[PDB]
């Protein structure tokens, strides 16, 4: 039954499908938003979950929230996927950073061994309890006090 | 014969009729193809064409998060700088796409079929190189001093590392080379390149900067890990003064395209790691414009000025050019290089190139005492004065 | 969960997925001219309900 309901949107839910950023994440009820009165005096806002999307193809777009992951998660910077054929939100995805900043994190280099590097003693000293100290013989600075 | 001649003009207008037949069959104009190699790849090539595997899209991996509604997905950014969140096409598994890794999406349907090569963004670059170029041999002067130092650096480690470990020396990096222009920083380098026989890529650093601030120096970062990851490469830097150039600002102005990229490539060389095997060679215009970074032993071992060639270097230059060339042996090719004032490798061999132009000129199978003057006493007046080297020496 | 999902989404896709504007003007209180943040500029109605 959920998959003969969702068969109108399952079609657009499929390929292709763009991603897309939350300007704001609303909190509301979970279907049917308020009734304004005039001549028939029932709704016309009927947003449930929702969230007001800008797509990164500098467009925007509002579309009411999937209630597998609602609104109330997302935040603001939050990647979340959104449907071309028809939008509405394919995936809620967590935050990430960019391909170039891949290649900054870890590459780990090797030891060239306190002895076995050639001199400067004094500054062997100075920078072990500088840099490498805090982080890992954390304890003893705990009980030194400084930050 | 004379139905032979006939032909001759004839055949230019009956390819021209011709040409709608000829275009479709053989290749160019109206349907292209050229018979040979589409035909072959004719069978593999409509599996392509059947999926959506056309478009596939420009585009570089940021992160490989996999989520819900269809599961195998990657987060890509395409080259024109906008995500797309994708979906794996089967024609690979999720381990083929790798986070940072380049990977082409399709735009009809945004989803892999097989990720793009890594890193070779620049074609810029890539106009300039030729590989193992050099004019020849003899116009170097043969085997000089200065030949023979930087073999010890260069051709040795590529060559063999074996010889290398067992002795227990760290091989070296760099080699500085330096001199005002015509003193053959580029002329050595091809003729090291070629007798190691190393893949050489040489390229100017001029086109490693375009457009804006930045994409530069993407272009400098990729290129370089691309060779460093080839074993056995040789890169020849050719004059940097494009990447190469003073650093400050004064903030009317300033130095900061060019030092991005010079930064960008100084930082690279042995790196933050131990250091490879892959040899750079850095050809730089002015000894004047260099940073402490680049002049560190482990990214520059040993400085080697190439700038007026020395002693033993003005005769040989001469005597090796002579005797490729037809000429008189009753001169004395070391008086005539002797004449030449403070001379500049290019100025050396300026005389061997107008002494030989007078002979040719003749048309004898040698040349005469006559040609030979001239050159020369007009070398020395004229030429010198007239150099790269008064101007540039004394600033450096 | 997944029941609501497909009943949210089915409201946005009348419209083939819901655009957001802004009152570029306020010509009158039932006729509204305005622009759309994905771009061109429409002439719009209004609920006789809203």
């Amino acid at each position: 039954k959920i998959k003969e309901n969702s068969e109108k949107i399952k079609v657009n839910k499929t390929l292709p499908y763009l991603v897309s950023n939350v300007i704001e994440l609303l909190d509301v009820d979970p279907n049917d938003q308020e009734e304004d009165g005039a001549n028939i005096d029932l709704d016309s806002q009927r947003k449930g979950k929702c969230a007001v999307i800008k797509t990164s193809t500098r467009q925007t777009y509002f579309l009411p929230v999937i209630g597998l992951v609602d609104a109330e998660k997302l935040k603001p910077g939050d990647l979340v996927g959104v449907n071309k054929d028809s939008y509405l939100i394919l995936e809620t995805l967590p935050t990430e950073y960019d391909s170039r900043v891949k290649a900054m994190e870890v590459d780990e280099r090797p030891t060239e061994q306190y002895s076995d590097i050639g001199g400067l003693d004094k500054q062997i000293q100075e920078l072990v309890e500088a840099i490498v100290l805090p982080m890992n013989h954390k304890e003893k600075f705990e009980n030194l006090g400084i930050q | 014969q004379s139905t032979y001649s006939r032909q001759i003009k004839q055949v230019e207008d009956d390819i021209q009729q011709l040409l709608k037949k000829i275009n479709e069959l053989t290749g160019i104009k109206e349907s292209d193809t050229g018979l040979a190699p589409p035909a072959l790849w004719d069978l593999a090539a409509d599996k392509q064409t059947l999926q959506s595997e056309q478009p596939l899209q420009v585009a570089r991996c940021t992160k490989i998060i996999n989520a819900d509604s269809e599961d195998p997905k990657y987060i890509i950014n395409v080259k024109q700088f906008a995500k797309f969140v994708v979906d794996l096409s089967d024609q690979v598994a999720p381990t083929d796409i790798e986070e940072g890794m380049r990977v082409g999406v399709d735009r009809n349907k945004y989803q892999i079929h097989i990720p793009l090569p890594p890193k070779i963004d620049p074609t810029v670059t890539m106009m300039q190189v030729e590989e193992k170029p050099d004019v020849t041999y003899s116009d170097v002067g043969g085997c000089k001093e200065q030949i023979e130092k930087l073999r010890e650096v260069v051709e040795t480690p590529l060559l063999h590392p074996e010889r290398f470990v067992n002795l227990g020396i760290e091989p070296p990096k760099g080699v500085l080379l330096f001199g005002p222009p015509g003193t053959g920083k580029t002329l050595c380098a091809r003729a090291v390149a070629n007798r190691t026989d190393a893949c050489f890529i040489p390229v100017i650093g001029s086109e490693l900067v375009q457009k804006y601030v930045g994409e530069g120096a993407r272009m400098v970062r990729e290129l370089f890990e691309m060779a460093r990851t080839k074993k056995a490469c040789l890169i020849f830097f050719d004059e940097i003064d494009a990447i190469g150039g003073a650093r400050f600002d004064d903030g009317a102005g300033g130095d900061n395209e060019v030092q991005r990229t010079m930064l960008e490539l100084i930082n690279q060389l042995d790196g933050f790691d131990p250091r490879g095997n892959i040899k750079v060679l850095m050809a730089t215009n002015r000894p004047d414009t260099l940073d402490p970074a680049l002049m560190r032993p482990g990214r520059l071992d040993r400085k080697i000025e190439f700038s007026l060639p020395d002693l033993e270097g003005r005769t040989h230059i001469f005597k090796i050019h002579a005797r490729s060339m037809s000429v008189e042996r009753d001169i004395r090719f070391e008086l005539l290089a002797r004449l030449c004032p403070n001379s500049t490798g290019a100025e050396i061999r300026s005389v061997c190139t107008e002494a030989g132009m007078f002979a040719i000129r003749a048309r004898r199978k040698i040349a005469t005492e006559k040609d030979f003057l001239e050159a020369v006493n007009k070398v020395i007046k004229s030429y010198a004065k007239f150099s790269a080297t008064p101007r540039y020496m004394t600033y450096n | 969960k997944q029941y609501e999902k497909s009943e949210n989404d089915l409201k946005a896709l009348q419209s083939v997925g819901q655009i957001v504007g802004e009152v570029l003007k306020q010509l009158t209180e039932e006729k509204f001219i305005v622009k759309a943040t994905n771009g061109p500029r429409y002439v719009v109605g209004c609920r006789r309900q809203l």
